[PDB]
RNA sequence: CGGGAACCCAGGUGGAGGCCUGUAGCGAUGCUGACGUGCAAAUCGCUCGUAUGAUUUGGGUAUCGGAGCGAAAGACUCA
RNA sequence: UAGCAAAGAUCUAACGGAGACGUUGGAUACUGGAGCGGGGAAGGAUUUCGUGCCAACGGCACUCG
RNA sequence: GGCCAUAACUGAAAAGGGGCAACAGAGAACCUGGGUUAUAUUCCAAAAAGAAAUUGCAUGUGG
RNA sequence: CCCAACUGCAGACCGUACUCAUCACCGCAUCAGGUCCCCAAGCAUAGAAUGCUCUGGUACAUAGAGAAAGGUACACUCAGGGAAGUCGGCAAAAUAGAUGCGUAAGUUCGCAAGAAGCAUUGGCUCUGAGGGCAAUUGCCACUCAGAACUGCUUACGGCGGGGAAUCCAACUGUAUAAUUAAAACAUAGGUUUGU
RNA sequence: GUGGUAAUGCGAUUGCCAGGUAACAAAUCAAUCCUCCCACGGUGAGCUUUCUUUCACCAUAAUCCAUCUCCGGCUUUGCUGGGGCUUGGGCCUUUUUACUUCUCGCGUUGUUCGGGGGCUCAAGAUUGAAAAAUGCAGCUCUCGUACUGUUUGUUGUGAGUUCUAUUAAAGCAAAAACCUGGGG
């Protein structure tokens, strides 16, 4: 709630950044595969638990 | 931060407070000694 | 119009180590620590546990900064025996 | 804080070399000397027109 | 011998504040005035006068001051002219009215 | 268009809490161009952001009864609830009935009767 | 303590108790109530048991698979 | 189609809006200080805030979330 | 060659190796006032909005 | 020499938003479940009971139009009779607070017992006492008691049906989470064995 | 280091030993605190066909300083001492209680101590600083502008203080740091 180490600390940050969407100057890319984020996480539908 | 300011921006700093905010980057508010004034440096940095 | 208050501290729990309930100058009541008040310099407890005269019942802090004639007497075995 | 009970020992202690500022107070029944050094404000609360005597020079 | 008066502002002038106003102020002061025990008969129990505005009064004994400020309330009700002024103790002892 | 925000941080100026701000429905574009406490804080000493008085919870019908019950017409059979000694406690008439015996009997021993044997035996 | 050569008659005081009523807490008797494609892979309602205690509860900490733990139901050990 | 039936009844103005919706005012209420309160631990970790937005998600809807 | 001073490198007795384990035990030097869209016993700068306590090292008035 | 008091400089690391629940956690989910702690107003009242209110919070849990049958209720009454219903008084009623009067059998003398059983309750004006402040009547108390007065024999809420027996277990206790709360387990006691 | 017969007062330091604090379950009971009430007096808004005043507000933080003078002496020039606030303790000095006395608390007990002064002790108040320029807020007028009010008393309940009863074949943690002393 408020206690969380450091460590705990800089691994949902690390998750916080990688749940932004795909910048839409990446589906313009020459040959891609990628559409969607399809790694998005929500709060409520699946815990990270660290 | 203190030395690092002194060292990059001829100024002093009072209190220098900290928070590492939810993205892992530490932040820092720094009073510039109340002699600096502070609107004089960032247009001076160029902020 | 009878404010509730919080425990400010980080502690929420009343533990016999907190026992916090004050007006303020701002009228915004709330409700502070208390110190611990320790029992006193005492004698030995095989020999009658008693409370010293002369003697204050200084908390950590209190004791480790005030003088020494705040904590013992004049005497021979002052300050441990009455 | 602490309320010097001199003439002399606050002359003594409100001229010291600390000195942050000496804020001249008006207020009803009385006139209070607040000297702010680094670690006190020593007050000299005074019934008298010796208020404007080392009001001017102190 | 407390002086408990009651001032009179634009109301006054502007406002329509005269005999057929002040009057009631005179009679309201006498008539809705209460007395100890029995109310109403407001000569024998505190004395009370008129003056171009001050309205005070002369009692020795227990004796209010927002007491008045609904008297007038109810005066400043009964005029119908409750918006066209607010009663207000502006000093120590006596009241001021004012417009809004 | 919405005063969802200048009614939330009004109530946190006023500090008093929602029903009990009055934002001023005639003029909402005055309120809206806020968007901030401190041009909050001008609205408030302005017209449009008032507090509304906060209640009237009468209590002249309990000072009724605490009139008509400190000199008589206090609780009667049909009343009590509670048995006597919960209601006016054994322990404490006796309590205070002693603390008078006794308050009465060291007055009595500064200038009064014997106060060894006619104490003591008493 | 009052009152009468034994120790009874009563008056208080005091506030004990795996005592009683009862709130929370913890339980789950009855309705074999209501749900039974639930609100719910066991819940809901009313009733009901207990409620200074061999009590309830938090965190920490111990003991687990041919084993642990059990006021013992072969109960419980992440449905 | 079963159903969306335990737990608080929304009523109105004028305002916004592409439009039952929101906001403000007034009204009647409900929680009722073991709370639809204010703070914390465990746990969750951006859910906070603002400004948008309204495709699908909020089992009705939404201009709101 | 000693007034005085830091330092080296020895080595004075001294039994019982360390080390974790408590965000409710112990311990713990700060209190109000106020100017965020969202933080405040955290922010406020010099008529610190103030007022304290306190630790470290220092210069120096007291013996 | 040594310390304080006065100054002077500096005071580092991490946490800190939000939440803590009928939308944030676990339950597959915005689930009637579960979930530790603090703060805790007024009145009725023995009062964390329950009822209602001030503060704070909330009236986006789908809504509308209606008299079916049938159904579900923290929903009711029901003439006469009163368990004839039913495996069974299951359910519901009833009992009820307070005060006063009384209260058996049995018994391990503690109990049984709130036994059972009666009786009075309102509202009102009063009159009684019951207390702190000094040379006798001055000033800072709502509790009970009684009187008449009047009027309900019709009145929130909350609030035991009781008695007589037989059986079993002595008792409070625990316990088959998700059909078994018992007469089972425990238990104190008693004895035994080993050492 | 030096004073008071004595309780004990006051002044500016490095290793062993001995103590102490930390450190203690729940109870019952009396003041502060805060909550609430009431009587206050003051402010704002509410009611008014009526009837009346209902409700709100009135605040004092940490940390400090000293018990103002009763009195020497009512301020000569001001001593002999600047002591005092009270009620719960623990004691100290000085004079006593034996015919059973006595002191007790709401209460299960104290003496084999009973009064007069003192010494401390922890609650706790008080003046003073902080501290009013704060803050709540009304106002006369016109974020400017000023000033007029900046009030305590009562009750009741409560949390701790108070008294290291009661269930005990239950007796109701430990340690650091810290503190004092003996030797130093
Ligand atoms: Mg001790
Ligand atoms: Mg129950
Ligand atoms: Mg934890
Ligand atoms: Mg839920
Ligand atoms: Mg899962
Ligand atoms: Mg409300
Ligand atoms: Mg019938
Ligand atoms: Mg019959
Ligand atoms: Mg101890
Ligand atoms: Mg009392
Ligand atoms: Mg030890």
């Amino acid at each position: 709630g408020r206690f969380k180490p450091l460590a705990v600390k800089k691994k949902y940050a690390k998750k916080m950044n990688q749940n932004k969407p795909v910048p839409y100057w990446i589906r313009l890319r020459t040959g891609n595969r990628i559409k969607w984020n399809e790694k998005r996480r929500h709060w409520r539908r699946t815990k990270l638990n660290y | 931060i203190k030395k690092a300011m002194r060292k990059l921006y001829q100024v002093k700093a009072v209190k220098v407070n900290t928070l590492i905010r939810p993205d892992g980057l530490k932040k820092a508010y720094i009073r510039l000694s109340a002699a600096h004034d502070a609107l004089d440096t960032a247009n001076k940095i160029g902020l | 119009s009878c404010p509730r208050v919080q425990y400010r501290r980080r502690m929420h729990y009343a533990t016999r180590g907190n026992r916090m309930m004050v007006r303020t100058p701002g009228n915004k009541l709330v409700m502070q620590k208390r110190a611990k008040r320790s029992q006193g310099i005492h004698t030995p407890w095989v020999l009658g546990h008693k409370r010293l005269g002369g003697t204050k019942a200084l908390r950590h802090i209190d004791a480790r900064l005030a003088s020494r004639h705040e904590k013992s007497v004049s005497r021979a075995y002052g300050g441990v025996l009455s | 804080p602490r309320e010097i009970k001199t003439l002399k020992e606050f002359l003594a202690i409100c001229s010291r070399k600390d000195a942050r500022c000496v804020k001249v107070k008006h207020n009803p029944s009385a006139t209070k000397f607040k000297v702010r050094c680094s670690r006190y404000l020593y007050t000299l609360v005074v019934n008298d027109k010796k208020k404007a005597d080392k009001i001017e020079r102190s | 011998k407390k002086v408990f008066k009651i001032d009179c502002s634009i109301p006054a002038a502007d406002g329509i504040f005269s005999e057929d106003v002040l009057g009631n102020f005179e009679q309201f002061f006498q008539d809705n005035t209460k007395l100890n025990g029995r109310k109403g008969k407001l000569s024998d129990k505190v004395r009370l006068s008129m003056n171009d505005n001050v309205l005070t009064i002369s009692t020795t004994m227990a004796y209010r001051k927002k007491y008045f400020k609904y008297l007038t309330k109810k005066f400043l009700k009964k005029k119908d002219l409750r918006d066209w002024i607010r009663i207000l103790a502006t000093g120590k002892g006596t009241y001021q009215l004012k417009y809004f | 268009v919405s005063l969802k925000l200048q009614a939330r941080l009004a109530s946190s100026i006023l500090g008093c809490g929602r029903a009990r701000v009055w934002l001023d429905p005639n003029e909402a574009v005055e309120i809206q161009n806020a968007n901030s406490r401190k041009s909050v804080r001008k609205l408030i000493k302005d017209g449009f952001i008032i507090r509304k008085p906060v209640k009237v919870h009468s209590r002249a019908r309990w000072r009724k009864m605490k009139e008509a019950k400190d000199m008589g017409r206090h609780n009667g059979v049909g009343r009590r609830e509670g048995s006597r000694e919960a209601r006016m406690p054994s322990k404490e008439l006796w309590m205070r009935r002693l603390r008078i015996l006794r308050r009465l009997l060291r007055k009595y021993r500064a200038d009064k009767k014997i106060d060894r044997h006619v104490y003591r035996d008493l």
